[PDB]
């Protein structure tokens, strides 16, 4: 279990930006949450990623990540401070090679549209894994500021959320390859720019499965091998209690 | 101990005078250079004793004697006070650059880029105003007040462990790259008037550029340069 | 609150020669190590103590100084001791200590007789102190510090040339340095005719060097003379 | 036996430029390198000096100079870090007179010449002795810079690494003369601007033979006395390495 | 570290994966593998002199 | 026993392999076998020792 960071993720204290008691926990704490990701096949080309934003997942449920009763805890508190835990699973036979790259990236935009607004789920499905072109490298799809009539448009050329594809293994991360393992293990702790960061607003990290050797397999042999994950929260503190958001 | 070699070389003597910048360089091209490429000549100081030519290390000096129309002069720089009294191979010190204006109230400024490394040219266009990529770095760009003069004590930064003041061997491989060191130098600094390239004058404006070597360490006794019987 | 400071009349002056450091620029820097380098050259009198060649007019001068087999009550060679003499310009005493302004010390001339082996003979070794007419006869050189050289055992003399001066230094680019004429006169006489042995060859040549003594002081560095480059 | 600004040129330590094993002993290393060099007539002149490259020697073989299974070390590693130790046999009779100055001159190009780039083994045959012409005391014969057609070419009058001739007494050396010695002994350690140079292309030491006092000799005595010598690195650190060199 | 040659004549040296034995791949398995290449640094290396960096990055 | 001259430079290698179904030729099939490299440098004399690997105690 790739621990990121510190020798213990759980370990949290409560956040010093609050003057109420955090509410540490609720109905089911110790369970995971598993969802559907898009099968990797042969067409999919190299550094082709599919990113899983948390808690983006367990609003948006993508891929039938459903949270539960920590999503309408998530819902009913307006600062929320966890770190995470997620578990991807891909049957890798000996019939195939390849390797995904799964890692938690901090603090970027990758489901966003790079011409617009945030991805719906239909559009998740159209096009079943992100192509690396020159927008993702350069940050320029990160969503540009309108600036109005008055000012003229400047001519967006870099963003600082980019991905250098070739750097993705610096965060913490797992090689899903084809011979030594079939699942990876990230836990990592909460990081932000505050003590707490919102609940509906907050990205703080992106479970983010990056192919690096494309899939090969034999015809006739095991074919398209399914990813599933496994978002669990490891020492939620939620503050402000509210009734849920509108 | 006036003949200490830690107190011979402790004292300031110029190197070069330097043109100052007004514009985004074009660093001066590798040997040989053709015609017709559009560069910028003599603003940079390699800052050797050695002779330099072009602002890069090289193997003689040259001088001018009638210098006619045809081609392109080349700033060539010695230091007269230092090979009069280097009776030795090896010189490991730490450099002390002082440029001193020879402009009536100049207000420039000195860059320096180390051992190795290498100008930074282009610019980028701040408030429509073409800033050019020497006013930043990671370098030590000094500035200059209205009439000042720019001092700081640079490190013996090269990647070879001493200077030769002599050497033999072939930096790149042979047929005139004898007797040529490649990273024999304290690094290069060059003089830029701190304004935008679109407040360009017309004036070529000269700097002059001093050297002290503090802590200096000599190695290896060999010769003094022949004086003539005319 | 601030220190009430009054600055000086020499305020905003840069100094050549000032003993004292400037701001670093690029500091933390660690060096290469240059422990594996022999021979430091702590101080430059660690060379004007190694005897080098002298020069004699017969640009081709001659290291040497040829005997003819003439007996003669005249000098075999006499220079004068300056040392802006040209027969110092390219050794290490008059090379080094021409780029200073004072010395104090002991020339010490090494001879060397390049002749053959069975050659038999003495020389007499005179210097003179700065009188109004140079010494030419033998017996003008016997009144002085003389010292005889025989081709005994030893093929090779060290005369160390005395230092008598009524100044503690002396003025080391300059003619006439003192009263009247020219330092004195080092003179290499011959005092027994010199056997010679047939089938080896008649005149042999006597070969000169110019070191420094133990007690060889230099002062006051100057600007050198650049005309070396030319 | 002169050794050169230390007690022992023996003592050197490996190179702290490497991280690998140097290779500290070739084949044979107690023997020495016996090479002819040209002999010195009465129409040498004063000053007519001869260079003998070190280690340009072992691979040109300047007369006849067969480096064994040195040559054959030096070819096959980048990194080479020597003190050498050189032997100039003359045989001078009682019948001869003049001097001989065998110096170990650091760091000069005397091999090359004063109009190109270096000296071939004919031209070394053609011209016996180089005389010390205005060019090799001023240093102008040094390689010039092929500055190209855009700079105008310098009118090149000096250059670093001449030949005072008067003051070649400086280097380790020892006379030749005719009636004290008839073999010089010079051994001298490592120098250079880095801890170990290249192997190819360097130029740390430069054995010189340089006549001080031109040689006379009765007719019908003894004749046109040759000079040999015998090069023998003294620990070598070889590093880095590969094939033998193209 | 920013410099074509560096040093003497040419390139600073070169690793070469090369292929000892002919690669067994067994059948209903791929052909034509292929390896991933990383690039870390050891725990002795040292950086020296930070110099204005390139700001092509960003156009 | 190396009986060439003294100034010869290079390697060798020496594969003795198991009793297999065909003799080996390929330098790629004699690495694979047990093998010693042996340098002409100071070994211009190499005793490779062949191993005894046999299903019976004594052979025919």
């Amino acid at each position: 279990v790739l621990c990121a960071y510190v020798e213990d993720p759980t370990k949290s204290d409560p956040p010093s930006s609050s003057t109420d008691q955090p509410t540490t926990t609720f109905t089911a704490i110790d369970r995971w949450y598993t969802g559907r990701l898009n099968s990797w096949t042969k067409a999919v080309k190299t550094f082709s990623f599919q990113a899983v934003p948390l808690p983006g997942a367990f609003l948006s449920r993508q891929g039938g990540l459903n949270g539960g009763a920590f999503t309408a805890t998530l819902h009913r508190h307006f600062l929320m401070k966890c770190g995470w835990q997620v578990q991807v699973q891909c049957n890798l036979t000996q019939f195939h090679q390849g390797a995904l790259l799964v890692a938690m990236v901090p603090e970027t935009t990758l489901d966003v549209k790079p011409d617009g607004k945030a991805k719906s789920l239909q559009e998740l499905n159209e096009e079943q894994w992100v192509e690396m072109s020159d927008d993702y490298r350069t940050g320029k799809n990160m969503p540009f500021q309108s600036l109005g009539t008055y000012y003229r448009p400047p001519n967006w050329t870099w963003g600082p959320n980019f991905i250098n594809p070739y750097q993705v293994t610096v965060f913490p991360h797992q090689i899903l390859n084809a011979r030594t393992s079939t699942s990876v293990d990230i836990n990592v702790p909460y990081i932000g720019e505050t003590p707490t960061q919102s609940s509906e607003t907050q990205n703080s990290w992106t479970l983010l499965v990056m192919v690096l050797v494309p899939l090969d397999y034999k015809e006739g042999a095991t074919t398209d091998p399914e990813i599933t994950f496994s978002v669990r929260p490891t020492s939620p503190y939620f503050n402000g209690l509210r009734n849920r958001y509108t | 101990n006036h003949t200490n070699v830690k107190f011979l070389f402790d004292r300031s003597r110029l190197l070069n005078v330097i043109k100052v910048l007004e514009k985004d360089a074009v660093f001066p091209r590798p040997f040989p250079t053709a015609t017709g490429t559009q560069q910028d000549d003599g603003y940079f100081c390699l800052l050797t004793p050695r002779p330099t030519v072009a602002s890069r290390p090289a193997t003689r000096f040259g001088l001018y004697v009638s210098p006619s129309d045809s081609g392109v002069l080349a700033n060539t720089s010695l230091d007269f006070n230092f090979y009069s009294l280097a009776c030795f191979t090896y010189f490991r010190s730490d450099l002390e650059v002082t440029v001193v204006s020879l402009e009536p109230d100049l207000e420039f400024a000195v860059g320096w880029f180390p051992s190795g490394s290498e100008y930074q040219a282009s610019s980028f266009v701040y408030d429509q105003l073409h800033v050019p990529y020497h006013f930043t770095g990671r370098t030590p760009r000094a500035f200059a007040s209205k009439g000042g003069k720019v001092s700081f004590v640079l490190p013996w930064n090269s990647v070879s462990s001493v200077l030769p003041v002599r050497w033999g061997g072939a930096s790149k491989l042979s047929s005139a790259t004898r007797g040529l060191p490649a990273h024999a130098d304290w690094g290069t600094i060059y003089a830029f008037i701190p304004r935008p390239n679109e407040k360009k004058s017309t004036a070529v404006k000269h700097v002059a550029v001093y050297i002290r070597y503090k802590n200096a360490r000599a190695w290896c006794p060999s010769m003094l340069p022949f004086r003539s019987y005319k | 609150g601030p220190i009430p400071t009054a600055p000086r009349e020499n305020s905003l002056m840069f100094l050549s020669t000032t003993p004292d450091d400037t701001v670093p620029a690029y500091g933390n820097v660690r060096t290469p190590p240059v422990n594996y380098l022999p021979g430091e050259i702590t101080d430059l009198l660690q060379l004007a103590r190694i005897p080098t060649l002298m020069a004699f007019g017969r640009d081709a001068y001659v290291p040497y100084v040829a005997v003819p087999t003439q007996f003669d009550d005249k000098p075999l060679i006499s220079f004068p001791i300056t040392l802006s003499d040209p027969v110092y310009q390219n050794t290490l005493v008059g090379a080094i200590s021409s780029n200073f302004a004072n010395y104090r010390g002991c020339i010490q001339i090494t001879l060397t007789f390049c002749g053959p082996m069975m050659a038999r003979g003495k020389f007499l070794l005179s210097y003179s102190p700065p009188n109004g007419t140079q010494p030419q006869t033998l017996s003008e050189a016997m009144q002085c510090t003389y010292s005889i050289w025989d081709i005994g055992l030893n093929s090779s003399w060290t005369f160390v040339i005395p230092y008598i001066s009524p100044s503690d230094y002396r003025e080391t680019r300059a003619i006439t340095n003192s009263v009247y004429s020219a330092d004195g006169w080092f003179s290499l006489h011959k005092l027994t005719k010199i056997t010679l042995p047939p089938d080896c060859p008649q005149s042999p040549c006597i070969l000169f060097f110019a070191s420094a003594g133990e007690d060889y002081t230099l002062r006051l560095p100057v600007d050198c003379n650049p005309s070396y480059v030319f």
